[PDB]
């Protein structure tokens, strides 16, 4: 099938330059065109420009123009994107799509997308806190517990309650910045018989910081 | 500089009802030659890349149900779904391809469900994060709808604003509700000076506000 692959999130200091790739398998890569798409978290898709395999030929939106820099490599099937001189106003997710056949001029396949986050922060780990009720639970129904990352950088944490079993009932949150560290909560809902009876565990990982720790919820 | 504009930004509607809306141009998007706009139209689902639904204005490509119906012609176009589904969650755009491309700010989709007052919790600080040097009291807002929702602070009943941070998720795709999780962070002694901490949600569910609150004395 026809395929479009992308690289993973990529961290980059101010100023700098990022070269991102979008791999084609399973067409003729010199037949189609490739798009380039920004998306902002929680915003729009942006049309960056396209790109014309063979000929190498580049069309860009006004607001692009010197900032991205779309190229082909047709040994490689890749195509490339670059953005020179970050600044946080570059950090979003960068898609790469094929037109489909025709005088479509549609985006019939996507990349899975490139994360750029544009920031002169640091590896942090995170510092996990676990989250337990002030005054013991009435006797019916469910108690909330939680827990508490708090200080890290880059993103993601996974956090997971008592190595994955419990799934029901979670609500981890969107990570909000606070002055170069994020802080996240998860919560979980469960049975007032299993806690404090049973033993309940959040298992905060971060990749970035080479981190797992496993915290255990006291109730006192 | 083609220019396009879609409305509404945002909408709610209930399984097994039909929903439409507007994609709007700046430009004549249909070519004297050919007899086509070039108006296409995408969903994106969370933590998804964008998928084609509809093109030259109301062709649906592969795969795509009957329901999603697009049509227009000009500089006026529509999006219509009926019989919607709780899987068409997601953030619908249109895009231009007359000249260059340019895509909508899109129209955002979530499912209609009863309204459920929100079932909240707060939470004191941990011992390991008051050793630290900081203190951070949390409160959740689970499993509510509608959206919209009003969180209030009180340290020994006196409104708080500042240190406060929330954050939402997306509608939960099985329970159809929204959660928030409010945080209000403190340092070490003004904590520990105070004694009671109160959270306060106001949602249209009631007109008398929902209150859990600690005493910090206790424990």
């Amino acid at each position: 099938q026809v395929q479009l692959q992308q690289s993973g999130p990529e961290l980059v200091k101010p100023g700098t330059s990022v070269k991102m790739p979008c791999k084609a398998s399973g067409y003729i890569f010199t037949d189609y065109v490739i798009s380039w798409v920004k998306q902002r978290t929680g915003q729009g898709l942006e049309w960056i420009g396209e790109i014309f395999p063979r000929s190498g030929s580049t069309y860009y939106n006004e607001k692009f123009k010197g900032k991205a820099t779309l190229t082909a490599d047709k040994s490689s099937n890749t195509a490339y994107m670059q953005l020179s001189s970050v600044t946080s106003e570059d950090s979003a997710v960068y898609f790469c799509a094929r037109d489909y056949y025709g005088t479509s001029f549609a985006m019939d396949y996507w990349g899975q997308g490139t994360s750029v986050t544009v920031s002169s922060a640091k590896t942090t780990p995170p510092s996990v806190y676990p989250l337990a009720p002030g005054s013991a639970a009435q006797t019916n129904s469910m108690v909330t517990l939680g827990c508490l990352v708090k200080g890290y950088f880059p993103e993601p944490v996974t956090v997971t309650w008592n190595s994955g079993s419990l799934s029901s009932g979670v609500h981890t949150f969107p990570a909000v910045l606070q002055s170069d560290l994020y802080t996240l909560s998860s919560s979980v809902t469960v049975p007032s018989s299993t806690w404090p009876s049973e033993t309940v565990t959040c298992n905060v990982a971060h990749p970035a910081s080479s981190t797992k720790v496993d915290k255990k919820i006291v109730p006192r | 500089d083609i220019v396009m504009s879609q409305s509404p930004s945002s909408l709610a509607v209930s399984a097994g009802e039909k929903v439409t809306m507007s994609c709007k141009s700046s430009q004549s998007l249909l070519n004297s030659r050919t007899r086509k706009n070039y108006l296409a139209w995408y969903q994106q689902k969370p933590g998804q890349s964008p998928k084609l639904l509809i093109y030259w204005a109301s062709t649906r490509e592969s795969g795509v149900p009957d329901r999603f119906t697009g049509s227009g012609s000009g500089t006026d176009f529509t999006l219509t779904i009926s019989s919607v589904q709780a899987e068409d969650l997601a953030v619908y755009y249109c895009k231009q391809s007359f000249y260059l491309r340019t895509f909508g700010g899109g129209t955002k989709l979530d499912i209609k469900r009863a309204d459920a007052a929100p079932t909240v919790s707060i939470f004191p600080p941990s011992s390991e994060q008051l050793t630290s040097g900081g203190a951070s009291v949390v409160c959740f807002l689970n499993n509510f709808y509608p959206k919209d929702i009003n969180v209030r602070w009180k340290i020994d009943g006196s409104e708080r604003q500042n240190g406060v941070l929330n954050s939402w998720t997306d509608q939960d795709s099985k329970d159809s509700t929204y959660s928030m999780s409010s945080t209000l962070t403190l340092t070490k002694d003004e904590y520990e000076r105070h004694n009671s901490y109160t959270c306060e949600a106001t949602h249209k569910t009631s007109t008398s506000p929902i209150v859990k609150s600690f005493n910090r004395n206790e424990c």
